[PDB]
């Protein structure tokens, strides 16, 4: 068993520049790896064959270097349509083992988001439970953290959160913020407030309903 | 002693040959002397079926062949009776009953070289296995695909030769190596290779 | 070239399933094949492989005496089966293709294919209950507001949710389900629109879930 260790992990790709992802091996494998490439919902590329040959068809911009343990895909001249999910493999000893994972982001200015808020519906009310969303819009870096508060008591349970991928059009995000009660215990507390922190704003934003 | 078979031709050669497209020496009819063939001091395997090692001189044998082909030092354990590999199924292959002697020497400082050796050649795949004794040149593009390939290898057309990446920085395997196999016959005609007296 | 698996799905624990993978516009009779697997937020995990004639056959030490590979030339087909499922098998199987023809000693893999989900789950399948998100007064922003319906509670993961028969597809944004504590998903879909169009036009969620043949369409209710 042959561990393989693929980094970094994540990364921020500028439109320019070059990138350099690093596989490395525990053992001594000489030149028993390739290097595939698959965008989400898609299958596979069969990128690069035997860590030095570049396969047909493919565009001339990949590269790839190393012999032993060390090894190093290179792209350079990066475009929009370069963000995919890139992994090294070894096929040299049973049983094969691939190595980590690696996503590529294109990086564009900070954008501040949107905070919209929507309250719990009467049918929601008549089943039995209560329902709070918040939903942040259009900003580019996902640092971006929201905060539960009712009666200026944080809650850090009974709350979820979703967010989408990244926009192939303009390179923006989006996110949810929910938090699910009883109905008897929504009855009590009149309150509710969701409060959000992003580097793309210059103050906290808190956006509250009370009823 | 006068007459002496041709030993230095087969073990010093200038280069060897492919490991596909192999050579064979048939030597009949002179003296045979095996005390020339430690020149080669670090021999690295000298591996001796149905003979013994040492006692080579004793007997006079109708002709013996010389087999020599240059692989890969990771490869060497696949020159034995009854063993199955890359090699044995497609490029060489020994009888599952043998008799003579097999010789490996390392040779990394004639045959890698900077910027990598592409002279040594050998075959990926092929429809049936090799026989015992069987050479095969053959090089047509297979084609898998639906469309021909029309002499041109490309995607589902696939060209059946590889070669080896020999360069001076390297491990103890995937650097070069020779070898010799010595195959002593007799059969009826009378014998005319034997040592000198 | 081509290669499509099928045969994914539900399965309670310890029980049996079988997968299929075909292929096409090549000679599926002289090459070797690969079953592969993906969990969920884990890096990809090699399976089974089987070779061109079928003698062949290797596994991996966590799923030896469990699964068991085959192959049928005539048909162009690759079976996998699988027993006494247990809980870390939920993951997505892929089928692949070994580069070299008539080859018995190179183990590598050149083409995939789109793969298949199998969830080994003993629970039951609903179907789910949708809910609008009415805009309010908060909800509007430089002339635009933003509304949405919550699909809430089912088993069957796959749900698709389209607005207006698909004619709106512009500004609205489906984010992935998410598991709760219950354990059954649940996700949100949210479109903005102008301001001045609310109350004047007509937005529907057409909520369409396959297995459980659930027909429920919710219109857009402001308040």
């Amino acid at each position: 068993e042959i561990v393989m260790t693929q980094s970094p992990a994540f990364m921020s790709a500028t439109p320019g520049d070059k990138v350099n992802i690093s596989c490395k091996a525990s053992q001594d494998i000489a030149d028993d790896m390739n290097w595939y490439q698959q965008k989400p919902g898609e299958a596979a590329i069969f990128i690069i064959q035997e860590a030095t040959t570049l396969v047909p068809g493919i565009s001339p911009r990949f590269s790839g270097s190393g012999y032993g343990t060390d090894f190093t895909l290179t792209i350079n001249n990066i475009e929009s349509e370069d963000a995919a999910y890139y992994f090294c493999l070894q096929h040299d000893n049973f049983p094969l083992t691939f190595g980590g994972g690696t996503k590529v982001e294109i990086k564009r200015t900070v954008a501040a988001p949107s905070v919209f808020i929507f309250p719990p519906s009467d049918e929601q009310l008549k089943s039995g439970t209560a329902s709070v969303v918040c939903l942040l819009n259009n900003f580019y870096p996902r640092e971006a953290k929201v905060q539960w508060k009712v009666d200026n008591a944080l809650q850090s349970g009974n709350s979820q959160e979703s967010v989408t991928e990244q926009d192939s059009k303009d390179s923006t995000y989006s996110l949810s913020s929910t938090l699910t009660l009883s109905k008897a215990d929504y009855e009590k507390h009149k309150v509710y407030a969701c409060e959000v922190t992003h580097q793309g704003l210059s103050s906290p934003v808190t956006k509250s309903f009370n009823r | 002693i006068t007459n002496l078979c041709p030993f230095d031709e087969v073990f010093n050669a200038t280069r060897f040959a492919s490991v596909y497209a192999w050579n064979r020496k048939r030597i009949s009819n002179c003296v045979a002397d095996y005390s020339v063939l430690y020149n080669f001091a670090p021999f690295f395997a000298f591996k001796c079926y149905g003979v013994s090692p040492t006692k080579l001189n004793d007997l006079c044998f109708t002709n013996v062949y010389a087999d020599s082909f240059v692989i890969r030092g990771n490869e060497v354990s696949q020159i034995a009776p009854g063993q199955t590999g890359n090699i044995a199924d497609y490029n060489y292959k020994l009888p599952d009953d043998f008799t003579g002697c097999v010789i490996a020497w390392n040779s990394n400082k004639l045959d890698s070289k900077v910027g990598g050796n592409y002279n040594y050649l050998y075959r990926l795949f092929r429809k049936s296995n090799l026989k015992p004794f069987e050479r095969d040149i053959s090089t047509e593009i297979y084609q898998a695909g639906n469309k021909p390939c029309n002499g041109v290898a490309g995607f589902n057309c696939y060209f059946p030769l590889r070669s080896y990446g020999f360069r001076p920085t390297y491990g103890v395997g995937h650097q070069p190596y020779r070898v010799v196999v010595l195959s002593f016959e007799l059969l009826h005609a009378p014998a005319t290779v034997c040592g000198p007296k | 070239v081509q290669l499509v698996e099928s045969g994914g799905g539900v399965v309670q624990p310890g029980r049996s399933l079988r997968l299929s993978c075909a292929a096409s516009e090549f000679t599926f009779s002289s090459f070797a094949m690969h079953w592969v697997r993906q969990a969920p937020g884990k890096g990809l995990e090699w399976v089974a492989l089987i070779s061109y004639d079928g003698s062949n056959k290797y596994y991996a030490d966590s799923v030896k005496g469990r699964f068991t590979i085959s192959r049928d030339n005539s048909k162009n087909t690759l079976y996998l089966q699988m027993n006494s499922l247990r809980a870390e098998d939920t993951a997505v199987y892929y089928c692949a293709r070994v580069s070299y023809p008539l080859t018995k000693y190179y183990y590598g893999m050149d083409v995939w294919g789109q793969g298949t989900t199998v969830t080994v789950s003993s629970a039951s399948t609903k179907g789910p209950s949708v809910f609008p998100l009415a805009p309010s007064s908060k909800s509007t922003s430089g002339g635009t507001a933003a509304l949405g319906c919550l699909v809430k509670d089912y088993f069957p993961e796959p749900v698709t949710v389209s607005w207006n028969s698909g004619a709106l597809t512009s500004g609205v944004h489906t984010f992935p389900a998410v598991l709760q504590s219950s354990g059954l998903y649940s996700l949100s879909s949210v479109v903005t629109v102008p301001s001045s169009s609310l109350g004047t036009q007509t937005y529907i969620c057409n909520v369409n879930h396959k297995p459980s043949n659930t027909k429920v369409d919710k219109k857009v209710e402001p308040k």
